[PDB]
């Protein structure tokens, strides 16, 4: 296991031998084995999608590009979408087609294969080598690390659909003043 | 007694009886609530 | 409006009839010491009548060429004019009584056949039982439906007599 | 409105030709399922009906599908209504069109 | 069975034993003579209390919040006007159609649920969530992802107990409601505006002095 | 079967070797074995005309042509229809024969046929040699898309009636403001 999400309790039994597992299953959603099998896969896409998600967000920001909530602007008012500073000349509807044919293509191509495949697929995406020499710990790795990045994710869009300002912004506001730039003094949030 | 309360539950009085009420009611409501056309709530 | 039909409280016809039945009993008036029974019975009857022209103009009703009310029976085109007081709403109620009063006979029928002598139990009614049967059929939309959907209200035609053909 | 000649010889040609090579199967299958019409179980010539006999000049054909001559005419007043409908319809000069 | 019942010395019907929570002997118009009756009576009484309850919250809670000065919401008759009247608002139709198309798969899955109780259960329905619309043996009591801190998921005579305490207290939510409808439609004030009002004065103030209540053609 | 469109819930017998079955069939119209086989020939062949009627009014909007409810307006009042921005000399007379004929060929030709040739005849309308490798799994991938096209064009028709756009044209308004502008907003299909 290493972790027991509450320190004092009794886990769940069928999470025991899982990577990054903490019995964190209160809810009884895994406990048929087909339930489990399709949420450990589910887990670990939305945690890539996530770390890859935040390392845009962040990328998008540090580097001195704007916002991730800007990002689509540009796409409408009249046209001109800019990419590191490229005119990358493509209007709406053909943005929706090749990502279309792109993603179903792929996305056809990774689930159609057996369920140890769809989710930890060797082959050429581990060009170093790295899923050999006990892949356990990395796995761990690699599911904590996503679940730290699903929680970035949410809180980007949680606190731009609160405060309106941006990740860097916002860690710069609160830096600031800590003391009255927080959840608790926009009126959004907390409440009373 | 017993008879005479069976004769009241009889077909020929118990009719006339319960036709007596509810005529007396209709024209009770329509005493007090006269010239209803619409079920005005 | 709903059909050429302007609101009575709009019609100038209505309000002339109004005129002209107060017109009327008041010619009838004219003939009593205002303080007599007879001349109170006018007075009371014109301010009857006074009340019955102000609460139908209140209420909206439909008045034609002539200055008469008119009702509507269709549901949505009286639903969507305001106007669901004048059949649908009594539809409904009519339909919860009438079936009240044939709910609470059908149980009776239902309660005194299982009897000693079921025929003796239709012309000395039970009052009691016909009181019980009486309240609980208040509730007679569910418990038919009740019945409609456990397949207990109906009896199959294999068991019903019928006619050499 | 253009040519009556054109119209009711290309219809009437093109209804003979649609009845002889494209409808003939389901005419004929249609045909053998109903059958003479019968009264009380026999044909109209059994109950004694010598005029309801089947006309002799249908019977046996030439024609290499069986096509036989009153075929033909059923098949050409199909195509000469239709043609006149054609011809009658473009005469007109009227806005019949509900828009 | 020799449990309390509605009316001392009546004794309760030969219908309504004792094992549903809540059961009082209370049943005048016999309604509930037949069992799948009784049974789908049951789940309607859950449906309503439990709507009634989260709705008497919604009334009462804002109301009173509002009266000491807190949120200052409107009062819960002209809420519905309120916001219909905001700028960026969604109109009526839309909005009704939006609650309308959510609560048919909803309600849908619930009464699938109450035929078989344990219908929506089966492998391949929902996409691995199939799992937690197992049920619980008894209609109107899904538990599972339902009931998150398993309150009364432990002695059974537990979860009995909280039965009834849901019960009695959405019977009572469902009276308050009609209370507050029927409040609302003779004196045009909220609720805590009519319970300050009858404490002033209770015997000039209160339903015989309304005129709406006791018809005024009568008097 | 693989499906159950009321999950908890029991489906007719006779629908379970079809492939691309539910259990749809609540009105019982497939409860007699002959009126059956005529409905799965029938739904078969209504798919593959409203996929084609689909992708036609589809096809001619997002090329760029008109939509589908203009393109036999200019036939009347005028002449000449075009197809591809060409002009075709041809009047609603010899359009309408010249269907007839072919479509009365085509037609009567696949109804003489054999049962099962009659909706699924390979010969020489399968020149890729696709039936083989177990057509099942392919059958109710044609059907599944069937029905989707064929709600398509009945949404065609019934959104052209109803608000008086276009398919794509009305795709993009309720893009726009989905929350108030969809069939709930037109003072056609809620009557209030
Ligand atoms: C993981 C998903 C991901 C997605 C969906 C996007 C999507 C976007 N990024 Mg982004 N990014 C993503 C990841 C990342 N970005 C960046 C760094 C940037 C920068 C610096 C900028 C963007 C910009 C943009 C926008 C411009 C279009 C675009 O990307 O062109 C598609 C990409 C290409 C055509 C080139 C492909 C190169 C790749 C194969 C190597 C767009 C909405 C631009 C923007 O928002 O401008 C206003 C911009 O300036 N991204 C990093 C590095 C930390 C990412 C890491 O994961
Ligand atoms: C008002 C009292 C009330 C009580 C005593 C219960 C009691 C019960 N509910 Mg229940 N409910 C109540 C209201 C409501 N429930 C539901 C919806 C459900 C579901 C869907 C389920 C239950 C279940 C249960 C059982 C165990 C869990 C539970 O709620 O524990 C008791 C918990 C409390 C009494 C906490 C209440 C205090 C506080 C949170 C109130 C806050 C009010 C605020 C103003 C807002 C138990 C018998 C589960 C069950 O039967 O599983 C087998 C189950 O699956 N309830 C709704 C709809 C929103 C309610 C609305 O008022
Ligand atoms: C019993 C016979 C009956 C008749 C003859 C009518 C006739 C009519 N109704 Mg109607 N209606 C009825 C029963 C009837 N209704 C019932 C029982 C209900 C309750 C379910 C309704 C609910 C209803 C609504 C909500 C509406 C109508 C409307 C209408 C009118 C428009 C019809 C239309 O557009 O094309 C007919 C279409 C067909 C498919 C036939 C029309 C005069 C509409 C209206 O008020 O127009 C102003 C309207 O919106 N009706
Ligand atoms: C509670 C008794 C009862 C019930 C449930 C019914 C029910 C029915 N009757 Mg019926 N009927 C009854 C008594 C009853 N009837 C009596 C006493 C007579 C003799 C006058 C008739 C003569 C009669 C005829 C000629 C016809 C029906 C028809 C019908 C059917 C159509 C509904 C209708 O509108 O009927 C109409 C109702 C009446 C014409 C008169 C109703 C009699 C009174 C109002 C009800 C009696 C209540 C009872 C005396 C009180 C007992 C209460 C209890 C506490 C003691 C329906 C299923 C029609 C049919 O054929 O079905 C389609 C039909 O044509 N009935
Ligand atoms: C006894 C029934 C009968 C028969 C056997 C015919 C036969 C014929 N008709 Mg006639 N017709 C008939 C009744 C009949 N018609 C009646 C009752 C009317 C009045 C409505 C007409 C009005 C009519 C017209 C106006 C014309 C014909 C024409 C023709 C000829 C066209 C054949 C062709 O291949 O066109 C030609 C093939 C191509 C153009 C290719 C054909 C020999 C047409 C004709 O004369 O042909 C030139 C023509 O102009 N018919
Ligand atoms: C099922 C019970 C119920 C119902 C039907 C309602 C209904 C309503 N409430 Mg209410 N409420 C309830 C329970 C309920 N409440 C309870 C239990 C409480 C706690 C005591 C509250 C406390 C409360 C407050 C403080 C307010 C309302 C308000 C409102 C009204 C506006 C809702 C809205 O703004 O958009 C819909 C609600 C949404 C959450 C929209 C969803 C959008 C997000 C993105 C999705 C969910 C996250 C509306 C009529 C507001 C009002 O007064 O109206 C002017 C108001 O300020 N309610
Ligand atoms: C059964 C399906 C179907 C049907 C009934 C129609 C019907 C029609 N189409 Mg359409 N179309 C379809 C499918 C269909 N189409 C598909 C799948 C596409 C995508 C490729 C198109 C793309 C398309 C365009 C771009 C246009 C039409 C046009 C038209 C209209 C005139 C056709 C014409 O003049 O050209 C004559 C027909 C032919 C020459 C036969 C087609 C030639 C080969 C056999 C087909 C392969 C190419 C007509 C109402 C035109 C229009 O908008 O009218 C104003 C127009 O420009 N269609
Ligand atoms: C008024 C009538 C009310 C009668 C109440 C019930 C009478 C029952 C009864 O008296 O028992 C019969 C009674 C015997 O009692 P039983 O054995 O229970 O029937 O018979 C009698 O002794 C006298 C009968 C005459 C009853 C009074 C008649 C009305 C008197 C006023 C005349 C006007
Ligand atoms: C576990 C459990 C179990 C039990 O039993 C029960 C409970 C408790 C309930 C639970 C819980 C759960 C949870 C928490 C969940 C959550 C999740 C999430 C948050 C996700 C995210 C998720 C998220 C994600 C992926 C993310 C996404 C995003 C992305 C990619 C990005 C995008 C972008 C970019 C790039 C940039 C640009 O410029 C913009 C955009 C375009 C926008
Ligand atoms: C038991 C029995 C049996 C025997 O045998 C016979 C008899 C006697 C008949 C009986 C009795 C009965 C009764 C009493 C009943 C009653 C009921 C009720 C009241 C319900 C409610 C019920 C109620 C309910 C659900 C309610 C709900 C509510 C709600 C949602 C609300 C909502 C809202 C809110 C929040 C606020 C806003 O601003 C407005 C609104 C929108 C409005
Ligand atoms: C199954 C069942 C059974 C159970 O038991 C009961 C129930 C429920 C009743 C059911 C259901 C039903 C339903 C849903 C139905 C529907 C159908 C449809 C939609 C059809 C269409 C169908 C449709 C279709 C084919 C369509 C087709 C189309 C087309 C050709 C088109 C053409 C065109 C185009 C291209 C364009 C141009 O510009 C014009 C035109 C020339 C016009
Ligand atoms: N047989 C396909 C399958 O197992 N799919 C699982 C998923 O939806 O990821």
């Amino acid at each position: 296991k290493a972790g027991n999400w509450l320190p004092g309790s009794e886990t769940p039994a069928y999470l025991e031998n899982l990577p990054a597992s903490y019995g964190f299953d209160p809810l009884g959603l895994a406990a048929e084995p087909a339930s489990l099998a399709r949420f450990r896969e589910s887990e670990v896409f939305h945690g890539r999608w996530a770390m890859l998600g935040a390392a845009g967000v962040l990328g998008v920001e540090v580097l001195g590009y704007g916002n991730w909530y800007d990002a689509p602007l540009p796409l409408v008012q009249g046209g001109q979408a800019t990419y590191f500073g490229a005119s990358v000349p493509f209007d709406l509807g053909t943005l929706a087609a090749i990502e279309f044919a792109a993603m179903a293509g792929a996305e056809s191509f990774r689930g159609a294969a057996e369920p140890e495949k769809r989710v930890y697929p060797g082959g050429a995406f581990d060009p170093m080598g790295m899923s050999k020499g006990n892949s356990k710990e990395l796995k761990t790795k690699e599911i904590k690390n996503g679940r730290l990045a699903m929680l970035a994710c949410l809180g980007f869009a949680a606190q731009h659909a609160a405060t309106g300002a941006s990740p860097l912004e916002a860690l710069a506001s609160h830096l600031a003043n800590p003391m009255a730039v927080n959840f608790a003094t926009n009126g959004v949030s907390l409440p009373l | 007694m017993k008879d005479f309360t069976t004769y009241l539950s009889t077909a020929p009085v118990l009719t006339l009886l319960s036709v007596t009420v509810v005529a007396g009611l209709l024209i009770e409501i329509n005493r007090f609530f006269p010239d209803a056309l619409i079920a005005a709530f | 409006d709903v059909a050429g039909l302007t609101p009575c409280s709009e019609s100038k016809a209505f309000a002339k009839r109004k005129k002209n039945e107060v017109k009327a009993l008041n010619k009838r008036l004219k003939n009593y010491e205002a303080d007599s029974a007879p001349a109170l019975a006018l007075k009371a009857t014109i301010a009857r009548t006074e009340a019955r022209f102000d609460k139908y103009a209140k209420q909206g009703l439909l008045c034609g060429t002539d200055g008469l009310p008119h009702l509507i029976a269709d549901p949505g085109l009286a639903l969507r004019y305001g106007h669901a007081g004048d059949v649908f709403i009594p539809t409904i109620g009519f339909i919860y009584f009438a079936g009240w009063l044939g709910y609470a006979g059908s149980k009776y029928l239902q309660a005194v056949a299982a009897t000693a002598k079921p025929i003796e139990k239709e012309i000395i009614i039970d009052v009691p039982l016909a009181w019980k049967l009486l309240w609980e059929g208040f509730g007679w939309p569910l418990r038919a439906f009740a019945e409609y959907k456990n397949g207990s209200l109906m009896e199959d035609d294999a068991k019903i007599t019928v006619s050499p053909r | 409105l253009a040519d009556v000649n054109l119209v009711v010889g290309g219809c009437t040609v093109g209804a003979l030709a649609l009845g002889r090579f494209v409808f003939l199967p389901f005419h004929r299958a249609s045909l053998a399922k109903a059958g003479m019409p019968k009264q009380n179980g026999m044909t109209h010539l059994q109950a004694g009906d010598a005029r309801a006999e089947e006309a002799s000049f249908i019977l046996k054909t030439n024609d290499p599908a069986g096509f036989t001559v009153v075929d033909v005419m059923a098949w050409g007043a199909l195509g000469h209504a239709a043609a006149f409908y054609i011809l009658a319809t473009s005469s007109l000069g009227l806005d019949r069109n509900p828009f | 069975a020799t449990r309390p019942l509605w009316q001392p010395g009546v004794e309760a019907p030969k219908h309504l034993d004792g094992t549903m929570p809540g059961d009082f002997g209370f049943d005048p118009l016999n309604l509930g003579v037949n069992k799948e009756a009784l049974n789908w009576y049951r789940n309607a009484e859950l449906q309503n209390g439990r709507w009634a309850m989260l709705g008497v919250a919604g009334i009462v809670i804002p109301a009173e919040l509002t009266r000491v000065g807190v949120l200052n919401v409107p009062e819960w008759a002209e809420a519905g006007k309120v916001y219909a009247e905001s700028e960026n608002a969604i109109p009526f139709a839309s909005l009704l159609m939006v609650q309308l198309f959510l609560f048919n798969f909803v309600e849908i899955k619930r009464w699938e649920d109450i035929k078989k109780p344990g219908s929506q259960a089966e492998p391949g329905s929902f996409l691995g969530f199939e799992s937690g619309f197992k049920g619980t043996g008894i209609s109107g009591y899904p538990g599972g992802a339902f009931n998150p801190f398993g309150l009364g998921n432990s002695s059974k005579e537990a979860m009995d107990d909280l039965k009834w305490r849901e019960i009695r207290n959405g019977r009572l939510a469902m009276v308050a409601f009609l209370g507050f409808l029927s409040q609302h439609a003779a004196t045009g004030k909220g609720p805590l505006d009519n319970l300050a009002d009858h404490l002033a004065d209770p015997w000039g103030a209160n339903f015989c002095s309304n005129g709406v209540s006791i018809p005024s053609a009568l008097g």
